[PDB]
């Protein structure tokens, strides 16, 4: 559609940050192994329904 | 996070911001105001018998001075 | 367009000497704004132009801005935005202007509204009393198709571009742009502003005789937001717009005005007739006149011109307006701060002359006249619907009270539903209501000035000097001073009083105001062994002394007795408790009680 329904060219896409949560898979072994994976299956069985996806760990 | 406030909690929220539309009498009022609220992540909050407590009983006991200790203790700030 | 755009152009050559001095101005200000937010481990986009420099070599393009003010403006932002990146692009919000100057016989009082200049330049002044909510608006929402990872653009135009009657967008949000792709809105990157009225009343001074004060209104924008407490000489320039369809969109539309006056202005300014700067001189002799060990009895003599005597009463308003401080105790109940005197005499004896001045020199302290409405402290749920679902806890007198001072008439010729409310204000700083909504602890800090007369016309003597207007003594208690002035007649006396009534039908003020409101912001002191010692003392014989004679004192009386000789050491601008200020501070008392 015409009369200004584009925009300019925005530098900040998704799809890079789209990819840098796929690097969010078992990688960060700083802080047993994965331990945001640890919290991932103390949910799955059914006993307490929110992760915390803090600022520490990025 | 639901049922972890109270009515008197001197508390802080960190959250998320959004505005809403109000999709009622929109043409004659409510031209573009926008009401909006804020949407919540987190609730640090603050300031809240024979239970790893009794250390403390003891100091009433093997100290004694109910008469005039405890007399001390409740309200020592007049003459 | 060739005809609209040509003189613009001329102008976009012609107004770029019109700021050969503000080009480095609006560069520096924001350089460091740049800095700063760099390096964290702020100001809005203000272009005053003068009158000055666009009327010493313009007339063609000048009086365009007086006449006709809807085919400029817009044109300045544009050129004028271009320099701002031309300026600076390097590192990686439209510029809008303010018009400071003169006018040129345009102070329209808005008691008049105008044949001559309407969709003009207005300058107008008054008081506002208003004070609306505050509200947010859209002005640019970008969309984006998640699906081919394309963006959008979209600007909604409104009753707010001041200038040009566009064709409206009656919408709110728009769904489905001309694709098969879900359309998601980046709200980081969606632009809002804010939107606020205010009524004007009128100066009721310059009103003549006629009429009520009447009022208009004024659209604002997020530059000088909640800088209009309700209570201040404020002055607006802005544009003069109607809006609203009158006639057409209902049919048969007899009686009904359908062109609301509406202002939407800039740059308001409070006046004085908080900002006071003053230079290296007057802050020097200043200084110079401190080291004289006499002024705070210059001060006493120098404030009302018209009556005599009364020194130990002159004092003491000085002593009050300057104010005593309150510290607040950490983790426990701060204490009274506050200082709260009281009148009462036989009539025509100068109770209310002193009372009407102290309001010309009040800085800031708007008080009542004491006609006991309950609203004298409170709010009375008063709420107006605020545009169909938004219930306000409207400020009925303790928003303007804050750090200033009240002063109400005629106590025992009240009901009782007012006297319960200044047993509350004056035991606590603050009110707390729930009427029909919302508790509120709001604060307030606060210092009444009183007037009563007594009942039994000339009684006080052959009677008791307490009860004497047997008004409840919860507020005698919450009192300090009780001035009973005297009107005894001696032939000297009143000889020097004839003269000089009858020698004023036909040291100086304004560094008066200056004083006090400078010695507001000098450190407290509080702290010397030596004058705490001697005020015991003082007081311990009169301990012996109240009892056995006239009236009792209370503890609380003691923290009068600190706070006299506080204030009194603000007076000499010095962080040493001297000995010499608790000399007054006892011999004030013993006039008061003696
Ligand atoms: N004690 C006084 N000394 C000098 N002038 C006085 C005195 N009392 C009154 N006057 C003159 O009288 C005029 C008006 O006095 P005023 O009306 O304030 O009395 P008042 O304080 O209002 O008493 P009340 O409140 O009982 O009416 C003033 O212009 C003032 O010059």
């Amino acid at each position: 559609m015409s009369a200004a329904l584009p925009s300019i060219q925005l530098p900040v896409d998704y799809n890079n940050l789209f990819n840098e949560i796929t690097d969010f898979l078992v990688t960060f072994k700083q802080d047993k192994g994965p331990k945001y994976m640890a919290m991932l299956q103390k949910v799955a069985n059914r006993e307490l329904n929110s992760v915390i996806i803090d600022l520490d760990d990025i | 996070l639901v049922r972890s406030l109270s009515p008197g909690d001197i508390v802080d929220v960190t959250g998320i911001f959004l505005p809403a539309p109000y999709t009622g009498f929109k043409a004659l009022k409510a031209g573009l105001l926008t009401e909006t609220y804020l949407e919540a992540q987190f609730v640090r909050q603050h300031k809240k018998l024979t239970s790893d407590v009794e250390e403390r009983v003891m100091e009433l006991i093997t100290s004694g001075d109910v008469y005039n200790r405890l007399a001390k203790s409740i309200a020592p700030e007049i003459y | 367009p060739d005809a609209v755009f040509g003189d613009r152009v001329r102008r976009f050559q012609e107004f770029l000497d019109t700021f050969t001095s503000y080009r480095d101005s609006v560069r520096s200000i924001q350089v460091y704004n740049s800095n700063n937010a760099a390096n964290y481990n702020i100001l809005p986009h203000r272009i005053i132009i003068s009158l000055d420099d666009l009327r010493e070599f313009d007339r063609s393009f000048w009086s365009g801005i007086l006449v006709e003010p809807a085919y400029f403006i817009p044109p300045a932002e544009k050129a004028l935005t271009d320099l701002a990146d031309s300026m600076d692009d390097v590192p990686h919000h439209p510029w809008k202007l303010s018009f400071k100057g003169s006018f040129g016989a345009h102070a329209l009082s808005p008691r008049t509204l105008t044949a001559q200049h309407l969709n003009k330049l207005v300058s107008v002044e008054g008081i506002v009393t208003k004070t609306s909510l505050v509200r947010p608006k859209l002005i640019r929402s970008v969309h984006y198709a998640a699906k081919t990872g394309r963006f959008h653009y979209r600007d909604y135009t409104d009753a707010t571009t001041t200038l040009t009657t566009r064709i409206p967008t009656p919408a709110i949000y728009p769904t489905e742009d001309t694709e098969g792709n879900k359309l998601t809105t980046e709200y980081g990157y969606s632009t809002f502003i804010d939107h606020q009225r205010i009524t004007v009343q009128e100066m009721p001074e310059m009103a003549p005789a006629g009429q009520l004060p009447r009022s208009i209104d004024v659209i604002l924008d997020d530059d000088l937001v909640d800088k209009t407490k309700p209570g201040d000489r404020v002055n607006v320039v802005g544009v003069f717009k109607s809006l609203g369809a009158g006639g057409m969109n209902q049919s048969n539309s007899n009686t009904l005005i359908g062109f609301k006056t509406l202002i939407l202005g800039n740059t308001v300014y409070p006046l004085h007739a908080a900002r006071q700067m003053l230079t290296d001189f007057d802050i020097r002799n200043i200084n110079k006149l401190s080291k004289k060990k006499d002024i705070f009895d210059i001060l006493s003599q120098s404030l009302a011109p018209s009556i005599y005597g009364h020194d130990h009463i002159k004092k003491a308003i000085l002593l009050m307006l300057m104010g005593g401080v309150e510290k607040n105790l950490e983790n426990g109940s701060h204490l009274r701060g506050d200082i709260n005197i009281l009148m009462v005499g036989d009539p025509s004896t100068a109770k209310s002359q002193l009372l009407r001045f102290v309001l010309n020199t009040a800085s800031l302290a708007i008080a009542t006249t004491g006609r006991g409405s309950s609203g004298v402290g409170l709010t009375a749920a008063v709420t107006t619907d605020r545009e169909t679902g938004e219930r306000r806890l409207e400020a009925g007198a303790m928003v303007l009270a804050d750090r200033g001072v009240v002063c109400i008439d005629e106590f025992d010729k009240m009901t009782d539903v007012d006297r319960v409310a200044i047993h509350e204000v004056m035991e606590q700083q603050t009110v707390t209501i729930a009427k029909a909504g919302i508790h509120t602890t709001l604060n307030a800090r606060c210092s009444v000035i009183a007037a009563a007369n007594p009942v039994f016309g000339q009684y006080d003597v052959n009677r008791d000097p307490h009860q004497n207007i047997a008004l409840p003594d919860s507020l005698l208690s919450r009192f300090d001073l009780l001035f009973v002035v005297t009107d005894d007649i001696n032939e000297i006396r009143d000889r020097s009083i004839s003269e000089h009534v009858l020698r004023t039908h036909r040291v100086t003020i304004p560094f008066l105001r200056k004083y006090v409101q400078y010695a507001k912001e000098r450190v407290i002191p509080q702290l010397t062994q030596e004058a705490i010692n001697v005020i015991v003392k003082n007081y311990t014989d009169l301990r012996n002394d109240d009892n056995t004679k006239k009236s009792p004192i209370t503890a609380r009386t003691l923290e009068t007795l600190i706070r006299l000789a506080t204030a009194h050491a603000k007076v000499r601008l010095s962080k040493t408790v001297n000995k010499v200020d608790a000399k007054v501070a006892a011999n004030l008392l013993r006039f008061a009680l003696l």
